[PDB]
């Protein structure tokens, strides 16, 4: 489940950071990267608990 | 140019069952030793597919509907079925797709066509030699505009009128999504005169022609066998031949697919067929052990 | 612990064609907004930078992509829609913006990716007598779906009174003309709009920017760029039996672990570079200052 | 008013007569007068005379 949780968009345009960074300028890329970071942090916390 | 064929005793077509047939590769990603679940347009398992007999005077080339996709299977030995026509009205007021297999040309034209009341291909026994060619190739009147006249190399196929026990199965899937007319095809040898064989085969992609036209109906082109016994008039003057073809329709279904080590799809599960199938789809396995499992709400 | 890449390699298909962007942008006739034309672009090399600084375009907005990075991406089947619209309605061509022209004419999806380009045509497309050749739909029963064209003209019926085609009370012609005249202000000056629409590649892609290809390097930790697929790893020959329609592979975790070279058409494994944790064994800083280091796995 | 209006000109600007029922205003003002038929064109939001 922790490995499968790496293919969720969490509201972003994509679940791949390389695709986001190769299509958007930094000021617009940070907005999607924040959503990805939030989702992945939540998944890690659930696994640890 | 048009003719009105007569002397055709229309009968209610028979119905048969498609057992585990019509599965295709849903994407170009290579997979191996994995169970993958996909949601797409598929032919449901154990579905009812109508049966047409092209062999008194039981001859049928009606204008079937085109509902979200069509599964087409034909079992023959003499290549009676050449191609299909696709379109909305077939009245030269709209672009109509065309696919034909003939040695002289394989018109894959996408042009407005004035299709006759009975679009057909006539293979006639000539007198100078045993040469076979279209008797009335003017299935249309004129192409006002051609958008995708992407004629490929003319397919070299033998032309003859003969009847015998069927030897090969050709299966096809037609889809029209996002301006793409996708075709998936297969060829497996079988020797039966009964209904569709019970087996699992996965159809591999053939072409992805981007015609981008509106399609609502479709009809099959069939080789009419004009002989010396028949008067030759384009109302009743032709011979029977032996052929059989089936039609099924695709619906939105979720399937669980199995890939072997070589990467071929060897089995599938239709989730909505049975509660047992839902249990298999939930557990992501083809085998279920003793117990009680919650599957839905 | 991380192993760092030594170099970078980029591999693009060898296509010498140049995309016909010139003819689409400045042609003799541009259609009206209610009936827009669509041009499909494929199998060529596109240089968007020259379009970015060709002429003083009134607006160049890109959604879902950045104009500077458009030169390094590969797409499939680029579309191009051109029409003539009033100056004040340009703001409604952006995705998600409600308005008259968005509701009853050209409408973009919420998840639109692409660039919208407009420029001023008052110098040429502004007749002193008045340009009435451009129409628009003012009445419609319901809202248009995204990327839908309406070409059917019928008398709009308002209220309980039925029109019956008389075109009388409570009945109006759906189309309304334009009053583009040089005497009008800047807001009423016509603007030509071209919308480029991109779809991300899953099938093989041939619309790629002018990027030179480098030699392939194997068995080294290297950065690669395969038709836009970016990453880092070690490229090794593989025995996986890709089918002719398959271009890349995936594992259970759905990560690209194989790829096919666009030029030489060979199958390459992708293995991430070595990494692990580092542990330091110490006997206590009071006893001594010597340490030992363990590299995990 | 709109249905079976039998009025020479029932024109609404900035709003549709069919949709007037749904949205709610307050303090509606009703101004009435008598003009000539040829002066109807002058009674418009953006005309002169
Ligand atoms: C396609 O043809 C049908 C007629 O069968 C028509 O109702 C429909 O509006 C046409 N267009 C689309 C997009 O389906
Ligand atoms: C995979 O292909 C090899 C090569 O022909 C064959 O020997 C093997 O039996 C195949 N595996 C199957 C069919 O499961
Ligand atoms: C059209 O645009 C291209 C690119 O800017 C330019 O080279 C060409 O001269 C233009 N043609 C006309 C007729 O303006
Ligand atoms: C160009 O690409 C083709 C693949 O379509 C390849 O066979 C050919 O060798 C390439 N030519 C060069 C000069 O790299």
């Amino acid at each position: 489940t922790l490995v499968k949780q790496l293919s969720s968009n969490f509201g972003a345009i994509s679940s791949v950071l390389n695709d986001i960074l190769s299509r958007l300028d930094p000021p617009e890329a940070e907005v999607q990267i924040d959503r990805l970071i939030t989702g992945r942090l939540q998944s890690l916390q659930t696994y640890v608990t | 140019q048009c003719v009105n064929l007569t002397t055709r005793t229309q009968l209610p077509p028979a119905y048969t069952n498609s057992f585990t047939r019509g599965v295709y590769y849903p994407d170009k990603v290579f997979r191996s030793s994995v169970l993958h679940s996909t949601q797409d347009l598929f032919l449901p398992f154990f579905s009812n597919v109508t049966w047409f007999h092209a062999i008194t005077k039981r001859f049928d080339n009606p204008v079937l509907p085109f509902n979200d996709g069509v599964y087409f299977a034909s079992t023959e030995k003499s290549n009676i079925i050449r191609g299909w026509i696709f379109g909305t009205t077939l009245d030269s007021k709209t672009q109509s797709l065309l696919i034909v297999n003939n040695a002289t040309n394989v018109v894959i034209k996408v042009c407005e066509f004035q299709f006759c009341n009975d679009p057909f291909l006539g293979v006639y026994y000539h007198k100078n030699n045993k040469s076979w060619m279209e008797s009335e190739f003017r299935v249309y009147s004129s192409a006002n505009n051609c958008t995708f006249e992407y004629v490929s190399q003319p397919f070299l196929m033998d032309l003859e009128g003969k009847q015998g026990n069927f030897k090969n199965l050709r299966e096809f899937v037609f889809k029209n999504i996002d301006g793409y007319f996708k075709i998936y095809s297969k060829h497996t040898p079988i020797n039966l005169v009964r209904d569709l064989p019970q087996g699992f085969s996965a159809l591999e992609p053939l072409v992805d022609l981007p015609i981008g036209i509106n399609i609502t109906r479709f009809q099959t082109l069939l080789a009419l066998h004009r002989s010396y016994l028949t008067p030759g008039d384009s109302s009743s003057g032709w011979t029977a031949g032996a052929a059989a073809y089936y039609v099924g329709y695709l619906q939105p279904r979720t399937f669980l697919l199995k890939y072997n080590e070589n990467g071929t799809i060897t089995d599938a599960v239709d989730c909505a067929l049975d509660p047992l199938s839902e249990t298999k789809c939930t557990l992501k396995s083809f085998t279920v052990e003793k117990g009680i499992y919650q599957t839905s709400n | 612990f991380r192993v760092q890449p030594t170099e970078s390699i980029v591999r693009f298909p060898n296509i010498t064609n140049l995309c016909p962007f010139g003819e689409v942008f400045n042609a003799t006739r541009f259609a009206s907004v209610y009936a827009w034309n669509r041009k499909r672009i494929s199998n060529c090399v596109a240089d968007y930078s020259v379009l970015y600084n060709s002429a003083s375009f009134s607006t160049f907005k890109c959604y879902g992509v950045s104009p500077t990075k458009l030169n390094d991406l590969c797409f499939t089947n680029v579309y191009a829609d051109s029409f003539v619209i009033r100056g004040d309605e340009v703001r409604q061509i952006a995705p998600g913006q409600t308005g008259k022209i968005a509701d009853y004419n050209y409408k973009l999806p919420d998840d639109f990716t692409g660039c919208v380009i407009a420029w001023n045509s008052n110098n040429l497309d502004s007749k002193v007598g008045g340009n009435y050749n451009y129409l628009f739909r003012l009445f419609r029963k319901s809202n248009l779906k995204p990327f839908e064209r309406d070409i059917s003209t019928e008398i709009y019926q308002a209220g309980s009174t039925p029109c019956n085609g008389v075109e009388g009370f409570n009945c109006y012609f759906p189309l309304q003309s334009y009053g583009f005249q040089p005497t009008n202000g800047v807001g009423y000056q016509p603007y030509r709009v071209v919308v480029l629409s991109f779809e991300l590649l899953h099938a093989p892609a041939t619309v790629c920017g002018p990027k030179k290809s480098t030699n392939l390097v194997k068995n080294k930790c290297v950065n690669f760029n395969f038709n836009g697929l970016t990453g880092t790893g070690v490229l090794t020959e593989s025995n996986k039996k890709f089918l002719p329609f398959q271009q890349f592979g995936r594992d259970i975790a759905d990560t690209t672990d194989a790829v096919r070279d666009p030029q030489t058409l060979e199958i390459l494994d992708i293995t991430p570079c070595s990494f692990g944790g580092v542990s330091v064994i110490t006997p206590g800083t009071n006893t001594s200052n010597q340490v030992a280091v363990l590299y995990q796995g």
